[PDB]
């Protein structure tokens, strides 16, 4: 007596963990492997909702500290939720409010209870418990919410990784006792136990004791290696659920996404290199400060369908870098958005029509050159799932 | 080719023909565009506003300083920017950033983009229009007189004039250009006559009324509606720095044709949204105020604009306060909406003989 199954697989590559399949959510049916981009990037540099959904999104992230604070919980519920407030008819995804753009300077130490926030000058602390995240979230109306966790940086060692974790379970129970209303929102638990071996292992065994709709993998990607990175994402992948999506938080250079999606990860965000000028392209980025493009009158990608793309040169966005900056912020976010969610769209045709493995040979090829140059790491992470370059 | 269409107490209403051979209407204003761009909006979201101009305004402040790109691009500046489908009139100034005064003598004028100063002679001058390739450009004038200051205006004017004429002649490319003559003066009757009449003289495409801009004097009106006395009628009439509703329904009474559209642009830029009414019986708001925290009616109830049908003055205040900078695109979209429809309901209002009464309306709410 299991609780219904908010995703299904509509093909698996034989070899590899790589899945394609689809979550089914309220605002819609998402595609999966699926890269999520954070909602108020695209609108702090000026893009639509039309332009958003245009470029292919379907689902995007909701930073709740940031929106608790402005406009704050109260006033998207006047609102009619996140999806009424900025007029988004897709799917969001919030994360618990208790770390992710959260200054280290703002929090005072975790306890049982929940995160503790500072406010300036000495004065008075407040508390975010898991039941406080919850009820947050509840207002917000996201499609999937995020259980609040205890986090601590992946390179931290000592017993507070193990303290961690296991608050992290404890607050998972919390934040599943809170979620009255599963048939409206989707609660993720978080994955952590750092980089021991052990400590995620046991994490994975208990987490996954708790009947949630999904699976969020944490505490990677903050200056570990890349030898225990993979590992560990293939740790993860290995004891989560097959039936139920596996999401990857904070992992978003292309390179990486790739090698995660066959060790079989379903989603992913990362948060802003088009500030520095640089466009994503299949060799990696173009830096397009560079004097090299003042006089390229050819687009970014001739390949990308973008809107920058197919309206403008290298040249025209190296002039307007210079002397119109926000004008070409804009349209560099564009493109390096479109690229992000071609790239998966291009990942999923390739595991539907059975090619994934040729897929990432061409994507290596492309990207790296010869065998040898490809980054060694992604080498032995797709060599233990049969992929061979 | 200006064809008309009435006459009706002094104001001209008709448009014009053989631009291909595109057409504009008139009274009517030009898209106004920073740096190769309308502010904050693209090709897409432009096509949602409705009546955009059929000719969009670049200046030389902002295009002057590219003038080695775009030489070797070859193929225009309407190009260049990916908008090659479009008409421009490329002016000399900026009219919101027009750059420090004093730099004009009877051999150059100097303009002010992101950098540094371009100081351009003739030559210069017709050189930068040979890479842009516009459509009509507004001739190299003296535009500072603001007494013996203003003969000079003229003369330095009627200088720049007959040399562009000879260099275009001599251009393969500048051959498919309308040049604009500018008619200067300053706040001198006889040399604003002078200027018109001979200015008049050269075989321009149409008259650029330049110095009337506000701080609009009725002296200045005085002088613009003598001034465009000594214009021929087929020859469309551009006015440059004049833009807040009620001064454009001053210079339609005075014969004026066509107008800048910067004035929704400072709008926007202040974070505020027009809403004056033009068709029944205050002209804007200021969206970062926070009695707009909690409203959640579109900036104008019955506009058509993307952002008041989609989007609430609740969430556009925040964007402001947050500096995202999808509010100034929502708010310039809605504030062309809004000014292109005003231009739109003068239209109307000439064709039904009511321009007398929307002009009272207008006034009410300035
Ligand atoms: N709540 C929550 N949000 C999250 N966003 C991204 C991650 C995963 N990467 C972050 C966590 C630890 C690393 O040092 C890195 O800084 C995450 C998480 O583990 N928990
Ligand atoms: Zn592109
Ligand atoms: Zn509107």
């Amino acid at each position: 007596e299991s609780a219904p199954r908010i995703m299904r697989l509509v093909a698996e590559c034989s070899r590899s963990g790589a899945r394609a399949g689809e979550l089914r959510l309220p605002h819609g049916t998402v595609a999966t492997p699926v890269f999520m981009p954070v909602g108020t990037q695209a609108t702090m540099k000026g893009i639509t909702t039309e332009q958003l959904d245009s470029l292919g999104c379907r689902i995007c992230l909701g930073n709740t500290y940031h929106l608790g604070l402005r406009p704050g919980p109260e006033l998207i519920r006047k609102a009619q939720g996140l999806h009424g407030f900025m007029n988004w008819p897709h799917n969001l995804l919030t994360d618990s409010g208790g770390f992710q753009m959260v200054s280290l300077f703002s929090l005072s130490e975790v306890t049982e209870e929940g995160v503790h926030f500072r406010s300036p000058y000495d004065g008075e602390e407040t508390l975010l418990s898991p039941e406080r995240s919850v009820e947050i979230q509840n207002a917000l109306g996201s499609d999937i919410i995020m259980q609040l966790d205890h986090v601590v940086s992946s390179t931290v060692t000592g017993p507070l990784v193990e303290e961690a974790m296991h608050r992290s379970v404890r607050w998972l129970d919390r934040c599943i006792a809170a979620h009255k209303h599963p048939d409206k929102q989707n609660l993720f638990a978080i994955i952590q136990g750092g980089l021991n071996a052990d400590l995620r292992t046991t994490c994975l065994k208990e987490m996954t004791k708790r009947d949630v709709p999904g699976f969020a993998i944490g505490g990677l990607s903050g200056g570990e290696s890349k030898a225990q990175f993979w590992k560990m994402v293939a740790l993860s992948t290995s004891m989560l659920p097959k039936d139920k999506p596996r999401y990857l938080m904070g992992v978003g250079y292309a390179t990486d996404l790739v090698v995660c999606v066959a060790l079989g990860c379903d989603m992913f965000d990362c948060v802003r290199t088009a500030r520095f000028g640089s466009a994503l392209v299949p060799t990696g980025n173009l830096q397009l400060k560079k004097k090299q493009y003042a006089k390229d009158f050819s687009p970014i990608n001739p390949e990308c369908p973008c809107p920058t793309c197919q309206t403008h040169s290298r040249a025209f966005l190296h002039a307007l870098l210079h002397s119109d900056n926000t004008t070409a912020l804009h349209h560099l976010t564009v493109h390096n958005i479109a690229y992000q969610l071609q790239l998966l769209s291009a990942v999923r045709s390739s595991i539907l029509e059975q090619r994934f493995p040729d897929f990432v040979r061409n994507f290596m090829r492309t990207m790296y050159g010869d065998h040898s140059l490809c980054p060694a790491w992604a080498v032995e992470a797709l060599a233990s799932v049969g992929i061979m370059l | 080719k200006l064809s008309l269409i009435k006459v009706v107490n002094g104001c001209r209403l008709g448009k014009i023909q053989n631009l291909g051979d595109c057409t504009v209407d008139i009274p009517g204003c030009l898209l106004y565009t920073r740096t190769g761009s309308a502010p904050h909006l693209t090709h897409q979201t432009l096509r949602n506003i409705h009546g955009v101009p059929g000719i969009a305004q670049l200046t030389l402040s902002s295009l002057a300083e590219h003038h080695e790109v775009l030489a070797e691009y070859k193929k225009g500046v309407g190009s260049f920017i990916g908008m090659p489908e479009s008409l421009f009139y490329c002016s000399l100034h900026d009219p919101v950033t027009p750059g420090p005064a004093g730099y004009v003598t009877s051999k150059s004028v100097s303009v002010w983009g992101f950098g540094g100063r371009v100081e351009m002679t003739v030559s210069k001058f017709m050189a930068i229009q040979e890479a842009l390739q516009p459509d009509w450009f507004q001739c190299l004038s003296d535009g500072e007189a603001s007494i013996k200051r203003a003969r000079k205006s003229v003369d330095r004017s009627l200088l720049f004039l007959d040399s562009c004429l000879r260099l275009q002649e001599e251009s393969e490319v500048l051959q498919k250009s309308v040049i604009i003559g500018v008619i200067e003066g300053g706040d001198v009757m006889e040399e604003r006559l002078r200027s018109a009449r001979e200015t008049a003289k050269r075989p321009v495409g149409g008259f650029l009324l330049d110095g009337f801009q506000g701080d609009v004097t009725e002296t200045r009106l005085h002088l613009l509606s003598s001034v465009t006395a000594e214009l021929p009628e087929d020859k469309p009439r551009l006015i440059c720095g004049v833009s807040r509703p009620d001064e454009v329904l001053e210079c339609i009474e005075r014969g004026v044709d066509l107008f800048e559209s910067f004035f929704p642009y400072q709008v926007t830029e202040r974070g505020c949204a027009l809403t004056f009414t033009f068709d029944c019986q205050s002209f804007e708001i200021n969206l970062k105020e926070k009695k707009y925290q909690e409203d959640f009616d579109p900036l104008v109830r019955g506009c058509s604009c993307y952002c008041c049908k989609n989007h609430t003055r609740a969430y556009i205040h925040h964007l402001l306060m947050t500096n995202e900078l999808l509010a100034g695109v929502l708010l310039m979209m809605h504030n062309f909406e809004h000014y292109f429809g005003f231009f739109c309901s003068i239209r109307e209002a000439l064709k039904n003989d009511t321009l007398a009464q929307l002009k009272e309306l207008i006034c009410r709410q300035m």
